[PDB]
RNA sequence: CUACAAGUAGUCAGAGCCCGUUAACGGGUGAUGGCGUGCCUUUUGUAGAAUGAACCGGCGAGUUACGAUCUCGUGCAAGGU
RNA sequence: GAGUCUUGGAGGUAGAGCACUGAUUGGACUAGGGGCCGGUUACCGAAUUCAGUCAAACUCCGAAUGCCAAUGACUUAUCCUUGGGAGUCAGACUGCGAGUGAUAAGAUCCGUAGUCGAAAGGGAAACAGCCCAGACCGCCAGCUAAGGUCCCAAAGUAUACGUUAAGUGGAAAAGGAUGUGGAGUUGCUUAGACAACCGGUCGAGUGACUCUGCGCCGAAAAUGUACCGGGGCUAAACGUAUCACCGAAGCUGCGGACUGUUC
RNA sequence: ACUGGGGCGGUCGCCUCCUAAAAGGUAACGGAGGCGCCCAAAGGUUCCCUCAGAAUGGUUGGAAAUCAUUCGCAGAGUGUAAAGGCACAAGGGAGCUUGACUGCGAGACCUACAAGUCGAGCAGGGACGAAAGUCGGGCUUAGUGAUCCGGUGGUUCCGCAUGGAAGGGCCAUCGCUCAACGGAUAAAAGCUACCCCGGGGAUAACAGGCUUAUCUCCCCCAAGAGUCCACAUCGACGGGGAGGUUUGGCACCUCGAUGUCGGCUCAUCGCAUCCUGGGGCUGUAGUCGGUCCCAAGGGUUGGGCUGUUCGCCCAUUAAAGCGGU
RNA sequence: UGGUGGCGAUAGCGAAGAGGUCACACCCGUUCCCAUACCGAACACGGAAGUUAAGCUCUUCAGCGCCGAUGGUAGUCGGGGGUUUCCCCCUGUGAGAGUAGGACGCCGCCAA
């Protein structure tokens, strides 16, 4: 499960989603992508599910680059308390996609397969995905 | 009704506020003494006829309009000219 | 060169800015017309308010 | 005027009927139409399912003294009392 | 004094970037460590290097705005001082920028603009805080705003070209689908495709893929239809365009009162 | 005292950063840290200087002591937190010193006040320097506390008939974890279910409302299980909703009273259906079932235990539904 | 050439050449002033046998660093709209990156 091995600050404001990527709009490592279409946070959770979905699709054939990592804390209070009295304790680990962001890349497998297993990743994600190539 | 006990925090401190930075514009006519700048440090240094204190504040040492300007490559100054007289 | 300034939409629910440029036209009442010399002053001031009003160039 | 009507009770519109005045682009009543959630207090916000008053009448709350100060007025004025 | 134009300046946000700090992906590469004999391995690896991500407390950079001034100009009438008299120190919602919260709350806490508060009128069925707009009085005059024009209900059963068949309009997601409109790419096809029917027979298309408009399913709550205000609507819905008209206590007209300024 | 009711926990003044929306300012029991000093040089001045780290060589001697060379915007240092600064150094070294001066102070910043900050320049008398000049502590920004009262030193001041004195004044300075840090007193803890008054829905407990984390239900993907076979049945890792019966969050109505659990009596509504009616699929031979679809017409037991809701149990039943009001 | 200034490294690094009578250096000494936490290395005082090897001076170069448009894009003031963690439209404004390009110095004063 992807965590960072440390960090600055364990406790971190949430931010905010607006634009597009930044970077990482092209599949770059890869042949073939899954592409962002909608922002959200992306779990550590989803992301090995979504690994898991196409690695095991492609038998651990090829090779998958995941593009995004999970670096940004997030907290949460115990269940039932009020509010205040300190911020919540970390509960996970959260990367932040924005549309455009290719969130993973798949090579050494056809295209049919490539498409085929990152299908299967999509619906391990909170968002709206399209298959991409490289160029 | 019953309510989870709740924990505290160990921050809640800051210090007051400086009011530091720019206390008269470029262009402004000041009087000898009048405070140019406050700052930590030489964010921004002594030009013509303005002095350093002892905390960093940079003050015009003649009466006469304030220029702002560039000094060399990264730096700043601020320098303060007698009047058309 | 003159430009007549009609306000043709209420100060009420406006920026006080808005509202003060309005009135630094003249125009204190709504459908009520300003004429004043066209220039960069007076262009700017309707440049800021110019969903506010209409210009009519005498 | 009123027994097919949904009403903070009025208001504006309005026939009909009955009157006739401090004589006025009058008075009474009101089919029907439009609009319309009392008053007060307290509130971010009260038609309020918050508070107060059954109704009517009477009574019922910034005063006076002595000091201070300011404005205004008057008398006299480097004096005034 | 203020607004606007012009000119100068301080400042590190949005964005962006990796130059620093921190995080971090892949490749090349190995110092070193671990299994396995001073010897070797698909086990991890610091540095280095190539490429690639990210940041409230990173910055080689860096706006729009806002702010401080100067200078006239055009505009506007405020502004300052002293003295007398207060009230206020429970705010609310809305939009935008943040925190707290679960990027919940008609939540809470700041910043910023508005409205309510202390604001009646028109619209949003009803509805402090939304949209339009500020009520000195009178009028059985007129023009407009938002919002509207089939009937309730004032004004278009307007015009033109399209879309929708779901009462969608008139509440909802992942996801699912030969719904339907428009674009575009492309495989194959009278050297006869695709389907049917023993690779050959039969006579014009047939099959993918991308983008996009509008719909469909997903869609179960408690007194009674019960998110169109109702009737009802296939336009009286949606998109685009155009013009008429209605529509307020806005503005105008006519009459009256008062306040202020100037003469 | 603050307090997302109060109690309990935590906090209370000062400094630095972020939040803070590129001037300044700006909240929360928001996110991070420091302070209540230290230094007689770690101050002043004059003069000289350059750091981390690495590579390579070298006795002891290593990964790393001291030596040498080379590379080396700083990757160091700057008493101490952080930020802003600093390599013509504000960093390092040496000589001489005490300006870590007295009287002040044009003018500014900051600011409700009280305070707080900067300051050229003038005079006195100095330190260092050949001079120019710099010096009123420290790279900057914490290291502190009003008044009253009292002590100590100084004093061309006052001295209750006069001379003194007592005592006071003025200048200097000392005594506060007065830390709840603008300090109520020199001097202060609890219980009240025996309680009372003034108030508040400004503020909690019931019910309602908003929210829906939690809860109940329904879905998507399909890895697996199911001899084989994802999809009879079950469905991991993940993903999306609905509902508003749970526990809560919020504190919007009600504290000049909205009686508060369970039961009894009387129901009525929803359908996510317990039974009965109609079906599809089945890992449906039959009899039984499983699962999904339609369906709310009617029906849906009596006891033991417990205040109980619930639950377990006995005995039945076609069935012994789940929820709202 | 040497001294001494001003100008954002367009001035710098790095690389390859060229030059020295005078000037600037290195260079040669430690009696004297002065000097080294040890050292005439440096600083200081003196000298001229040697040498352009280095500094210094002058050419060439775009490998590194630096400067740097235009266009586009992000963002955004104002005004609207929506399917409202966000997005779209319109009059303005407008980066950073990237790039075309510039650039291996420009301007004084004094002395010889
Ligand atoms: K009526
Ligand atoms: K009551
Ligand atoms: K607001
Ligand atoms: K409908
Ligand atoms: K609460
Ligand atoms: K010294
Ligand atoms: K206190
Ligand atoms: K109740
Ligand atoms: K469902
Ligand atoms: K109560
Ligand atoms: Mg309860
Ligand atoms: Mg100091
Ligand atoms: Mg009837
Ligand atoms: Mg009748
Ligand atoms: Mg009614
Ligand atoms: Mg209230
Ligand atoms: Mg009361
Ligand atoms: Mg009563
Ligand atoms: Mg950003
Ligand atoms: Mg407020
Ligand atoms: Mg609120
Ligand atoms: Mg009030
Ligand atoms: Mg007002
Ligand atoms: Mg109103
Ligand atoms: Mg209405
Ligand atoms: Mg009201
Ligand atoms: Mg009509
Ligand atoms: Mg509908
Ligand atoms: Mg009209
Ligand atoms: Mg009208
Ligand atoms: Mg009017
Ligand atoms: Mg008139
Ligand atoms: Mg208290
Ligand atoms: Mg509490
Ligand atoms: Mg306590
Ligand atoms: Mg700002
Ligand atoms: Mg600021
Ligand atoms: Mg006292
Ligand atoms: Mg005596
Ligand atoms: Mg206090
Ligand atoms: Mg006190
Ligand atoms: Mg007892
Ligand atoms: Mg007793
Ligand atoms: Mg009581
Ligand atoms: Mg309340
Ligand atoms: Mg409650
Ligand atoms: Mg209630
Ligand atoms: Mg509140
Ligand atoms: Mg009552
Ligand atoms: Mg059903
Ligand atoms: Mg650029």
């Amino acid at each position: 499960m992807l965590l960072p091995k440390r960090v600055k600050y364990r406790r971190e404001h949430r931010g905010k989603m607006r634009g597009r990527a930044k970077g990482g709009t092209e599949v770059h490592f890869g042949e073939f992508g899954i592409q962002a279409l909608e922002a959200s946070w992306i779990t550590n959770r989803q992301i090995e599910a979504a690994r898991i979905a196409m690695t095991r699709y492609m038998k651990r054939g090829g090779k998958v680059w995941i593009k995004i990592f999970p670096s940004k804390p997030y907290t949460a209070k115990p269940l039932e308390v009020r509010m205040g009295s300190g911020k919540g304790a970390p509960e996970g680990w959260v990367a932040v996609v924005k549309p455009g962001k290719v969130l993973f890349e798949i090579s050494g497998v056809s295209e049919e397969v490539a498409r085929e297993a990152l299908r299967l990743a999509s619906h391990k994600l909170p968002i709206k995905t399209k298959f991409v190539k490289r160029e | 009704a019953s309510k989870k006990g709740v924990g505290s925090t160990k921050n809640g401190r800051d210090s007051e506020a400086k009011r530091l930075g720019a206390k008269r514009a470029d262009g402004q006519f000041v009087t000898g003494g009048s405070i140019l700048y406050r700052q930590r440090g030489t964010k921004i240094y002594p030009g013509e006829n303005v002095g350093r204190g002892g905390d960093d504040t940079l003050f015009a040492k003649i009466d006469g309009t304030v220029k702002f300007e560039r000094f060399g490559r990264d730096r700043k100054k601020v320098s303060v000219y007698p009047v058309a007289q | 060169a003159k430009l007549e300034i009609t306000l043709k939409r209420s100060v009420i629910g406006r920026p006080e800015d808005q509202r003060v440029t309005v009135r630094t036209l003249g125009l204190k009442k709504t459908n009520q017309t300003v004429v004043h010399e066209d220039n960069a002053a007076i262009r700017g001031m309707i440049n800021k308010v110019s969903h506010l009003v209409s210009v009519k160039e005498q």
